[PDB]
């Protein structure tokens, strides 16, 4: 299985999402992240493997 | 939303 990421439409950072989060809104922002660690646009983008 | 998929070695 691969890692899904979504891009914040405000800050353009990519955020990892839980597997099987298969339905998203049209626009998505860091503030909507289920993970509170990455729920602010100021938090750096996680690296790729 | 804009999404992408990346390799994840652990899985
Ligand atoms: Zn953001």
């Amino acid at each position: 299985s691969d890692q899904t990421w979504v891009q914040c439409d405000a800050c353009l950072k990519w955020r990892k999402l839980p597997d099987g989060m298969d339905q998203l809104p049209e626009k998505w922002y860091c503030s909507n992240n289920p993970d509170p660690q990455f729920r602010n646009c100021e938090v750096p983008e996680e690296p790729e493997d | 939303a804009r999404t992408k998929q990346t390799a994840r070695k652990s899985t």
